[PDB]
């Protein structure tokens, strides 16, 4: 049994959470935002990432190196990233540096210079990044999967924005961004490790005291995405390896079937040749793609959003003659979700969970990442009872009657980059989704 | 039937003293008149190989085993055509007819068979 | 970490208020002690194959069941098998490893089928990196053998099975094992631990063959994927300053797109290069290395030149702002060594098996400007200096120009 | 070998009583001049190909039904391009050398698909022998560039169609072509080469970038060919004595099933090994190479340290006998160079190119045992050793060892 | 026909003033009314390429006009599906109907023609 998740307010609605570990002497410290690039429009796509580089570019009072080296004083590290629906702004130091590093945040958060010299500055560092990101293959999936699955809407988006909005960002937008958006009542302080919560809320109320309420505070958490079937190919035949993504839309944060989305994506489960046990693994999609040589590996992902998600599976393969059995082989056990799933693999899936759930969070990070995550999208730290009770009610029975909702003859969103000559035509994928045995 | 099921039920038959009493001439005699080891054949020589079960135990042999077996397929192929039998040291000895290749097949076949049994595991 | 003993084993365990216990089995059975090229790494690949009582798949099944999870590595001083699982499902847990390390079933086939080809992958991931390269050949040409052999199996020096079995003879027994138990009960791990490792063979303690000897020299390995350069001195008193040298000249940023206000940080303005300095303190000997990966050769050749002047100038004085600098980042450098499971198990693994007291986070000694510069001077005039280059290597800086 | 000039070419030849005639012109192209790594090989191989006036087929079905035959090798310092013929078919291969030489169309198809496959088999057939690629490796190391420059095109550096474009813009002139005709009418050949090389451009004298570095080092080159090693000893001062010094030190036996009198042949006694002296004058500089090669690791290394011993016995003291020994092996080996077609022309092409006039074989200088002691004891004394293992590099020696 | 016989053939109307005169304009009309620029194609797009001599050629195309070939065949495709015509950037103008594969073809064919005629050499 881990400690207690403490929780307080302030007046503004900044909400401070942590969790105190008496074995460790480092600890994480830092501001989880409900805000990320699905809060821009089109017109300043980019300009969360960009501010993400500015924040570390000098402050109101300290320049660039002055920052730098108060950074390396504390002797921890600073780290930031902007998702879709997420910015967080970390700081880990050792016990005594808490204080710091606490400081270094709120400023740079609050009162960062934007200066136009800077912003140009960091104009040619994005560019770089923009034809740069094309490297990290299962990005560019990913990317090119929610462009397609949310065509046209903000969830579709990418984080860096379009080379255009890149050029035109302005310290004016950027100011206006951070302003509408970084209010107190979407930022939670959070603290794990070698924290008082005592004395995490004193530096609360020292350093974010000033923060601006939002003119309407809807709960933590708040979010129509209509999805659609579709599909990008980014055919290339220099490159060796195909990558292919395959998705449904999937379940947001609180949706009823939350759960029971998570022990249908464990029986699929994942697969990686380089893995000595992979071989040896339960799922039958294992079997069959180590036994046939169909893939290099596999990743099944449930990814949640607060209106919400995309459910599927991620594939690597060099064997481009048969990425059609590849494919093929997927979506026929995908099929026994809604055919064949009995209480034997609901069972097992669910046994790996109810460890996997609390394994994930090893360090102070991983810790302060879930408080972070839990506070920012449910409102809550859930506790680890309510979480084995809610995977315990997963039955049989709802694994089957929502795969039949979800999955069952149903429009995927595909990405295939690489050599994807063997990957069919979408009607063949997509008819795939049923069984007419069944 | 699969090489499991016919070495575990020979070794109840070697166990029982009464059965083995019974058996084991039998067994020899048979093994006699089969007249497999007059072209110069082991016993395993004549096992079934085009099963997966089996092409993986095969693939598993020493080089050495495995090169020796071809010469034994290939020399008993030439007698079968000339109609002639082995003579001399083609002839397979009984001390020379060594099982080499059950406990190859064996491991193969017991993971084959764990393999099916947990994918049938019920959490209790 | 409170140390015991338990049937002749090394048992240390720290409790902790946590669902998720670690155990893992530190042996000596790293690299140095190898007895073929590339053995100790291929012993840690054949750990959790078939043993006699429970076959590689039914304990994966089982694992699976208890949704455990389970790391292994090799080091130049150990093997760390390590897992992860709920604290209940320690007994379990315990007679895995009895199991391991009793019982293992050592088969041609799994060594050609599973084993080698599961080292082959290993090593090419970690090769992609230019910088692992760079750093693995400064040791081989800093130590030759010993502490210079290959952490990990190549294709031109094969294991064979007897190799593999021979070395497991030695290496797994009661003499070169340790139990740490991270958030486990003390009593409760010595009492399994007593019971399960009780008929393991005492063996005696692995020997490194021949003496720690110190060399210099180049290592020029051509790879078409990516450019690195290392920069290394062995050491033959290994000294605790060095790892203040180390998180002072730095070489890394503290904070997103920035460069660092570290000397070696300094170096790589205006190229797009990576520096990272570093000591692997190996109790006889020592080696302190400035890695610096990148994609044009040219700039790694400007940077190289500017991370020698920077240990240089760090030789002739260091500030008071600079010390503290120094001691803060180490401090901070051994706390997260002591928290990642990977590198805690083998801290006091190394306490256990070897005898070496771990210093603890909070015990970082603070080194005076005087210390740290003298140390860094000590460096600068080392007799023999080591260069690896790796990529293209006609472009890369020699030994003699820097 | 009647040196003259012909249309700004110099033209050497020597008539002769056979029907058989070799033509070569050598250039000034080989790899120490060559701008990009690889580039002077795949010049050479780019000889003969398309020209506008005759395509490479068309060539090769005419000189099948002269019964002629075409070598072309590249070195250190030349290309040769060779052609033997009967005596009376002369001018067909004079206008054929001069359409290579002004008119060759370097197609990029002729480079992927015709001369680039050919100068990898080239490379792949002579690094069979682990002895080849020792003293490559060992040139790499003394020299780094320049004379330290690859000799053949490697997969790592491609070298592409613009790099050979440029090369042979500057080689392909008459400042860098000589003519060598052996059993050639030598009034015959000047008026030919006068009519057919007049309107190829001068150019200018190519030039090694940067002057000739002197370096010492080791070379680890990891194969599963064979096993060998190189003991070189980089020269400043090129002298004449380290002929004789090579030939005295010996190796390689002078009759069927023997061993052979020579001090390093004495060293390979009761292993399975062969050594060879070899002395490689490049002008400026020099390179003494003792190369041991052989299947067992464990006796090169053996040999290797009584090759050093043996240099030293030699510094010590050479005996009477030894010095004429060393003198006759010497005058003969000049002699059978002079002989051989191919070390012919690069011989006199030298002598044309530079101005480096021949030595003689009857004009070979004895020297006295105190010459061969003074020139063994100064790379006894060497402060540079270059050592260049291929092979199980972990078993081979390294240069502090011997 | 092979591509050599259609390019000296046209040479020879060129070089005729009569010829160019009158075969020039019906040539420039002929290839309006043609109209494979409405597809986005370049001329050379359309030569038969399934010879042992075209996939040579093909071969031989620098990657970048490879791949642009590539998807100019792949767009005309799609045109030709959906019974659409090019419209705006995706007609090929007159300046970029660029005989990009004569030059290759014609190597090709050169030696292929160079081989046959000496084989048929006779020594005289």
């Amino acid at each position: 049994v881990s400690p207690k998740t403490r929780t307080s307010n302030l007046k503004n609605g900044l909400t401070i959470a942590s969790e105190s570990n008496p074995l460790v002497q480092t600890a994480t410290v830092g501001v989880w935002i409900d805000a990320g690039s699905r809060n821009e429009n089109a017109y300043n796509n980019g300009t969360a990432h960009f501010f993400e580089h500015l924040a570390f570019k000098g402050t109101d009072k300290r320049s660039q190196h002055q920052l730098e080296l108060d950074i390396e004083n504390m002797g921890g590290h600073l780290n930031a990233y902007t998702s879709r629906e997420s910015t967080v702004y970390y700081a880990k130091s050792f016990k005594d540096d808490v204080p710091k590093s606490v400081e270094i945040l709120a400023d740079i958060l609050q009162h960062s210079k934007l200066a136009e010299s800077a912003i140009d500055r960091e104009r040619e560092v994005i560019t770089r990044e923009l034809e740069e990101v094309n490297k990290q293959y299962e990005e560019v999936v990913f990317d090119h999967l929610h462009a397609t699955a949310f065509m046209n809407q903000p969830l579709g988006r990418t984080i860096l924005g379009p080379r255009e909005n890149i050029q035109t960002i302005t310290n004016t937008e950027l100011r206006k961004f951070i302003t509408e958006n970084y209010t107190a009542d979407r930022m939670v302080l959070v603290g794990a490790g070698a924290v008082d919560h005592d004395a995490l809320v004193e530096l609360a109320e020292k350093y974010f005291s000033h923060l601006p309420s939002s003119q309407s505070p809807v709960p933590l958490g708040t979010p129509i995405p209509n999805f659609v079937g579709s599909e990008v190919r980014l055919r290339d035949d220099t490159m060796p390896v195909a990558h292919i993504a395959i998705a449904v839309e999937g379940v947001s944060w609180t949706s009823e079937d939350y759960y029971t989305a998570l022990v249908a994506q464990a029986i699929i489960g994942n697969y990686d040749r380089a893995v000595g046990t992979s071989r040896h693994q339960g799922s039958r999609l294992s079997n069959i793609v180590s036994e046939n040589n169909l893939a290099n590996s596999f990743q099944s992902f449930s990814t949640s959003y607060s209106d919400t998600g995309l459910w599927g599976i991620y594939l690597t393969s060099e064997n481009t003659t048969q990425i059609d059995d590849l494919v093929h082989f997927t979506l026929k056990e995908w099929n026994r979700l809604s055919t064949s799933v009995s209480n034997l693999q609901v069972e097992r899936a669910k046994s790996q969970l109810k460890a996997g759930l609390l394994l994930s969070l090893d360090g102070t990070t991983y810790v302060a990442e879930d408080i972070g995550r839990q506070l920012t999208t449910l409102g809550r730290r859930v506790t680890p009872a309510e979480v084995e009770a809610k995977l315990e009610a997963v039955t049989e029975h709802d694994v089957r009657a929502w795969a039949q909702k979800t999955l069952y003859d149903k429009d995927i969103a595909l990405v295939g980059l690489g050599p994807i000559e063997g990957l069919y035509d979408y009607n063949r994928i997509r008819n795939d989704m049923s069984m007419m045995r069944w | 039937a699969s090489i499991t099921s016919v070495v575990k039920t020979s070794e109840l038959i070697l166990k029982s003293p009464l059965l083995s009493k019974i058996v084991v001439p039998l067994a020899k005699t048979y093994v006699k008149f089969s007249g497999y080891r007059q072209l110069g054949f082991k016993m395993n020589d004549l096992i079934i190989e085009e099963t997966p079960n089996m092409q993986l135990a095969l693939r598993r042999l020493p080089p050495t085993e495995s090169y020796d077996r071809v010469y034994r397929l290939i020399r008993a192929t030439q007698f079968s055509l000339s109609h002639k039998l082995a003579t001399g040291n083609d002839i397979t000895k009984p001390e020379e007819d060594d099982h080499y290749l059950i406990p190859y097949i064996l491991d193969v076949e017991a993971e084959a068979f764990e393999k099916d049994a947990l994918d049938n595991l019920e959490v209790v | 970490f409170s140390t015991a003993e338990a049937a002749g084993v090394k048992v240390a365990a720290q409790d902790g208020q946590s669902p998720i216990s670690d155990l893992s089995v530190v042996l000596r059975g790293g690299s140095r002690y190898a007895t073929v090229p590339g053995v100790s790494h291929i012993l840690e690949k054949f750990a959790f194959q078939n043993t006699v009582p429970k076959s590689a798949l039914r304990f994966v099944r089982e694992l699976e069941l208890f949704g455990g999870k389970l790391y292994t590595h090799t080091t130049r001083e150990h093997i760390v098998l390590r897992t992860q699982f709920l604290k209940q499902d320690l007994p379990y847990f315990v007679d895995a490893f009895a199991n391991v390390l009793k019982e293992t079933k050592f088969q041609q086939f799994e060594l050609t089928e599973r084993v080698a080809p599961v080292a082959e992958l290993d090593l090419l991931k970690r090769e992609s990196d230019p910088a692992f390269t760079a750093l693995e050949a400064a040791h081989e040409v800093a130590f030759r053998t010993g502490l210079g052999n290959s952490v990990y199996a190549q294709g031109y020096s094969p294991v064979t099975l007897e190799d593999v079995k021979e070395f497991a003879r030695q290496v797994y027994a009661k003499q070169n094992v340790a139990v740490v138990g991270n958030n486990v009960v003390p009593a409760d791990l010595q009492q399994l631990v007593g019971t399960a490792f009780a008929d393991l063979q005492e063996g005696s303690k692995v020997t490194q063959a021949g003496t720690t000897t110190l060399h210099g020299g180049e290592a020029r390995v051509r790879t078409s994927t990516g450019n690195a350069l290392t920069i290394a001195l062995p050491i033959a008193e290994p000294k605790p300053v060095y790892h203040a040298l180390a998180s002072f000249l730095g070489g890394p940023a503290s904070m997103p797109w920035s460069v660092g206000a570290s000397p070696l940080a300094q170096a790589t303005v205006g190229t797009h290069t990576s520096v990272k300095a570093t000591y692997h303190n190996y109790g006889d000997a020592g080696l302190f290395a400035i890695t610096i990966k990148g994609d044009s050769p040219a700039e790694i050749s400007q940077v190289a030149h500017k991370a020698v002047q920077a240990l240089k100038d760090t030789g002739a004085e260091v500030t008071e702002e600079q010390a503290a600098r120094a001691y803060a980042k180490s401090k901070f450098a051994a706390a997260e060594a002591f928290e990642n499971p990977d590198s805690s198990a083998s801290v006091i693994g190394m306490e256990l098996l070897s005898g070496v007291s771990r210093i603890a986070p909070e015990n970082v000694q603070k080194f005076t400007p005087a210390e740290l510069s003298e140390a860094a001077a000590q460096l600068s005039a080392s007799a023999k200096p080591v260069v690896a280059a790796v990529g293209q290597v006609h472009a890369l800086p020699f030994a003699d120009e820097l």
